[PDB]
């Protein structure tokens, strides 16, 4: 119902006073894509005068004590992706005060499973329903609207099933697994092409975005090859090489490959993550650490000249891999390493794509930097997370190298403990799923930071994607640093080989619903996505045994 | 003849595969082609009044201008045109023109509330701001377009006579005609250079309205004409105050080079808008260049006399014949435009006594030059030019300086036969 | 298409080293070159008034116009030019004109208020007597130009197009149009491929439109002479869509009858000046049509209209024309003269003090004339013919006069029609 133009100016003339008329942001840490989003909108709001606030916000229990405690005059709040399923409305009060309201809100939630009242029935809840889905469940148009106003003993009757028939596909609905259908770089920057304002680093700072989602699902971004394709020729800056010149930021495109960062780095930590794609194949030390004896040290890899063999002449070799993979392609046919991909140069100081580029930024929000240990455990995400929100200028670049030698060696971290779980052989399929208890190991600290979580089950569930031509389910782990077994347990996704078909999203959190509405026996749901919650040592049994049961899927 | 698709200020692709669709006071407009389709983006230089924005090209418009309130596209070969407001509230309308076996749409123009659609074989179809008909008019063939407000300007070229050019005003009455297919004293041109005449067969660069009410023309031939009293058919006549030339010439130092071209953007009351594009091609690329101001001068030099009295510098005596020639002709314009249309920007009268006031004292360095070679019957002729009665008497003081006792009597009867006629 | 430099009755040099460089009814210019430098000089048919003169040049110039004030020369390579008056009052005075890389000079003209120089791109400056400079004009090229002491008259030609007519005048305050750029039907010269080895080849090439001559009449109307030898006279000049072109002289008639039927090609016709009834002209006898150094004595040649058949006369037979044939002829000349010179002194008045003589000698003859045609259309029966011949008629005698041939003819139905006319005309008259 927001036309996309409208909203900005209208959110234009409610805050633009030289006073105290201050519009304030909220936004999430957890989430790489939520960054970048974001930091576009604010320099054009630089560019149109007006001022700011931005406050971070980690924690979805924070919310109450960030803004509903602390407010004069702020008409214009706006937040990033919080509430498509729990309405904050009841989980803040605000009671109808002065149609034609005095504060209003907006979102810019990217999740699948909406709520009906953020939608119908708005009036401070001003959401951004423009051609994002036309489809918005169809079917509503009875369901709510009869159930807004609820010889008649046999007519009521029939009207109460007819509720009740509208009380199922209430009840199906708002009982599904959730994703990202659409990222929130989609929205914003067609909003700003509506709009027109032509900038190269713009087109630089979408691409970031969707790029992060690259590790979470397939299809989503499977849509967006043209949408990248057209840009960066309707934005064609020159015809020419134009060459020597120190600025203009040029912008081309270049092949690429899931063996990453070689670009910037290392095609000896290379070898830890090409066996990783021999780790998507069939093994995880064995036969490659014979196998990769015929494809990589043929060339020895040197010193002073590999500066300038793995930098330049590798492209006679990235063409022998390119002449080497032709005959591994109807032979092997393994196709997760030839992509197409994406580039960016500064004139100089060397070429930077995006696909390392995203590794880097998520290792540097990692590291960096009653209840009073989760306090000052707190402050710290928010503080490393603001190193990070500057990273997009030419002014960083001795930080910029900081997470990048930091990167290769948490992956050589993750590795290591990685390895051991496989050969202490703990994971046992139980029948439903497989559960993992790493009670203790070493170095347990880099486990508190949800953010190393879904990485560590991203290796692990690459692990179990060979064949399995049955129990398609992902792994539920458990790990403990602190005090009370605060217990950070998480889900995952199962993953598919490259052949989205079934609709698979998630089952979890309509059971996550259940065993927090049973007894409220020292379980949490504080932390902010819903994948992951908090158990205590002597409720994780009696857990699974409500788990192995109640079959939800 | 081949006719060939033309639009104002237009740039032909070269070896590239972008050009440039039009080109004005309010903006450009440019065209991208990718794999399968064309990009069309329009850019604005004030970026604060209007909002930037840009769409695929689905069916491939290579036709293009543009005015204060919408963007009008046209295709030459399916006669299918489409009309784009800026605005939101108004909505787009799409109309598929009729066009018979060999028949293209050469030129096109928009106005807020009528259409001007042009062909190759002469059909004049005119259309409102929605799109409902009014008259189909057959008329010669038009070549090249320009409006402002209510009045069409349209150049003519047939088959076997060609190069005439029409007036016209669309009022709520009826269509009036102030010119009937007058000639037009353009002349036309006897790689880059091989490329442009292709594309385009008359070498019209860019043509445009001045802000005064004047129509302006810029041909192949470098000269900027201007149409003076097209109120009038007794007295409207075509006036070249600006030769691109002797301006580059004099600015430099007194040298001439080839690649440095003048492309016109607008005229508004003192300077030529261009943009000097520096390079083996005539027409621009992809960086942005700064807009420039050319000052006006009057084409009236020797070549050999500049080189014998030497950036090239002109003198004092040689530039009072340019200066005078100059204020002239921008003196009866605005003094025309005053008594008939009023007042515009509301400074008109600081620019008109400040004009008169050159005027005059420029005539007087030549009056000076012509008693010092003792020749009292050309200065008497040169007093009659004068046209505030303080200019009278300062011609007096430089006639007592020369010793001529009887120049000084001839001025004070000029005096006395102004006075007579002011009191009748 | 190159253009060429254009002057008022200027001929080529031939197989000559020498030629001249204008000719009108003041008098002729000639030059003498040799071997290294050009000799003008200037001589008068007036020998009384003015003294004869001349100078060495050493710029070459070629173009030149001669009015009753002075003589200007201009150059159509360097754009110098030079005005010398006749009287010991003003001086001379000498000015470059600036030209690009093409640009030529092609024709110059001289008034005494006004001096005009047009270009081969079309560029019109003006000055004045003293050298004021005024506002530079860009129209059409200028290939041919005439004045006679007020007014500026141009015609226009380029390659992608055809020869027209522009009439106006160089005012005090602005420049004001009579006629702008109106086509003009003036026939081309059709050079043939056996005109290649002709010895008339060198007239053409310094001439290609084939203007001989241009001048103004003596009463103020344009004429003009090109190479189709017919002597064209534009009428109603007043009236802008009025205005029309009025053949009344061709020399391709009077040369077969006064030779007496022959096909010679000796004799031609060169216009020299035309003051309302007679063309000054010089009888050239020889194989070329330019004359060259002495000029023979001037004859008079009366115009006549080109209204004959030749198979006709012939039958009827210096060849000799019956009465009853030249009465439709003298019909046609006297109604054209009395228009232009009733519509004159009502505009302009009096110039000479005896035009009240000349038009009562005129419309008396043309009464007279019609009359004849009167007689013959009674004899042959035809009573509706002479009842449109009587409409005609201007003065009231002459009306008296009809009465008395329709009586003699036997025609007494004729006789009424005639006084019916007469009480139309008295009732018009009182109102």
């Amino acid at each position: 119902i927001s036309q996309f133009s409208e909203a900005y100016n209208k959110i234009l003339r409610n805050s633009s006073s030289h006073s105290s008329c201050q519009l304030v942001i909220f936004v999430s840490c957890l989430n790489i894509d939520a960054l970048c989003a974001t930091k576009m909108l604010s320099l054009l709001f630089k560019k149109q005068l007006v001022q700011s606030q931005i406050v971070p916000i980690f924690g979805y229990s924070e919310l109450r004590r960030h803004y509903s405690q602390l407010d004069d005059n702020i008409n214009s709040l706006l937040l990033v992706g919080f509430g498509g399923v729990i309405d904050l409305e009841a989980f803040l009060e605000i009671d109808p005060q002065e149609q034609s309201f005095r504060r209003d809100i907006y979102v810019l939630d990217a999740h699948r499973p909406w709520n009906l009242d953020n939608i119908f029935g708005s009036q401070i809840i001003q959401c951004f329903d423009d051609g994002t889905v036309d489809d918005t469940l169809g079917e509503q148009k009875e369901a709510y609207y009869k159930l807004l106003e609820l010889n008649d003993l046999s007519k009521r009757k029939q009207r109460k099933k007819q509720i009740h028939e509208y009380e199922g596909v209430l009840e199906e609905y708002y009982s599904q697994g959730t994703t990202v259908v659409n990222s929130i770089s989609a929205q914003i920057y067609s909003l700003l092409s509506a709009i027109g304002e032509t900038n190269l680093s713009n087109l630089w700072l979408n691409i970031l975005g969707t790029t992060s989602l690259d590790i979470a699902y397939a299809q989503v971004y499977n849509r967006l090859y043209p949408l990248l394709q057209d840009e960066v020729k309707r934005l064609t800056p020159s015809s020419r090489n134009s060459v020597k010149t120190p600025d203009t930021l040029t912008l081309n495109i270049q092949p690429d490959y899931y063996l990453f960062l070689l670009r910037h780095s290392s095609l000896y930590d290379s070898f830890y993550y090409s066996n990783y794609v021999n780790a998507k194949l069939s093994l995880w030390n064995e036969n490659g650490k014979k196998r990769l004896h015929k494809m990589f040290a043929r060339m020895g890899i040197p010193l002073s000249t590999a500066q300038e063999t793995w930098l330049y002449m590798d492209h006679s070799i990235k063409r022998e891999l390119g002449i080497i993979f032709d005959k591994n392609l109807d032979r092997y046919g393994l196709q997760d390493i030839i992509r197409d991909g994406f580039v960016r140069t500064l004139g100089y100081r060397g070429s930077i794509s995006a696909s390392e580029f995203v590794e880097a930024l998520t290792a540097l929000l990692e590291v960096g930097n009653s209840a009073q240990k989760l306090t000052n455990l707190r402050k710290r995400w928010v503080s490393n997370f603001w190193l990070s929100w500057d990273a997009l200028d030419d002014r960083k670049v001795e930080l910029l190298n900081r997470g990048i030698q930091l990167a290769q060696d948490l992956q050589r971290a993750i590795f290591n403990t990685g390895v051991a779980i496989l050969e202490k052989k703990l994971i046992k399929h139980l029948r439903i799923y497989r559960l993992c208890v790493l009670q203790d190991g070493p170095d347990l600290d880099l486990y508190r930071n949800p953010l190393t979580l879904l990485r560590l089950g991203n290796w692990l569930i690459e692990c179990c994607a060979e064949s399995e031509d049955k129990q398609l389910l992902p792994m539920v782990l458990a790990s403990i640093d602190e005090n009370t077994d605060t217990y950070l347990v998480a889900g995952l996704t199962p993953r598919y080989p490259r052949g989205t078909k079934k609709p698979i999203l998630n089952n979890f959190s309509m059971a996550f619903q259940q065993i927090t509405a049973e007894t409220d026996a020292k379980v949490r749901i504080d932390n902010f996505e819903s994948s992951i919650i908090e158990i205590r040592r002597e409720d994780l049994s009696p857990f699974l045994e409500k788990l192995t049961l109640s079959g939800l899927l | 003849f081949r006719y060939m698709p033309f639009s104002p200020a237009g740039t032909p692709f070269g070896f590239t595969d972008r050009r440039y669709l039009t080109m004005n006071e309010v903006g450009y407009v440019s065209t991208v082609k990718n794999s399968e389709q064309y990009s069309i983006t329009v850019s604005f230089f004030d970026v604060g009044r209007f909002r930037e924005y840009h769409f695929e090209d689905l069916f491939g418009y290579d036709l293009c201008f543009l005015n204060e309130k919408g963007t009008l596209f046209g295709q030459s070969k399916t006669g299918q045109i489409q009309y784009r407001p800026h605005d939101s509230i108004h909505s787009n309308w799409t109309k598929i023109i009729p066009l018979q076996a060999g028949e293209r749409i050469t030129s096109v123009a928009a106005t807020p509330v009528r259409v001007i659609v042009g062909t190759s074989l002469g059909y004049f179809r005119s259309f409102n701001q929605f799109g409902v008909p009014f008259a189909v008019e057959k008329t010669s063939p038009i070549v090249a377009l320009t409006a402002q407000n209510y009045r069409v300007f349209s150049v003519h070229y047939s088959q076997f006579h060609g190069l005439s050019y029409s007036l016209s005003e669309l009022g709520t009455s009826s269509k009036r005609y102030y010119k009937r297919e007058c000639p037009l004293p353009m002349s036309l041109p006897n790689d880059a250079n091989l490329d442009y005449y292709n594309f385009n067969p008359m070498g019209i660069k860019s043509l445009f309205f001045s802000s005064y009410g004047d129509p302006c023309i810029f041909g192949s031939d470098n000269t900027l004409l201007l149409l003076s009293k097209w109120r009038s058919p007794e007295e409207s006549k075509w006036l070249p105050i600006l030769d691109s030339n002797m301006e580059i010439w004099k600015m430099s130092g007194g040298k001439e080079t080839t690649d440095i071209h003048v492309w016109p953007l607008a005229l508004a009351y003192d300077t030529l808008n261009c943009i000097l594009v520096k390079g083996k091609h005539i027409w621009p690329e992809f960086p942005l260049p700064l807009p420039s101001e050319m000052e006006i001068r009057m084409p009236v030099f020797v070549k050999s006399k500049l080189l014998e009295e030497n950036e090239i510098q002109i003198p004092v005596s040689m530039a009072a014949e340019e200066e005078y020639l100059r204020s002239k002709v921008l003196s009866e314009l605005l003094t025309d435009t005053l008594e008939n249309d009023g007042e515009m920007y509301g400074n008109e009268n600081e620019v008109l006594a400040a004009l008169n006031g050159a005027y005059d004292k420029a005539l007087l360095r030549l009056f000076a030059s012509a008693c010092s070679d003792q020749n009292v019957e050309k200065a008497l002729s040169l007093a009659h030019e004068l046209k505030q009665d303080r200019a009278l008497t300062a011609a007096v003081k430089i006639s007592e300086r020369a010793e001529l006792p009887s120049l000084v009597k001839k001025i004070n009867n000029i005096r006395e036969a102004r006075y007579e006629q002011q009191l009748k």
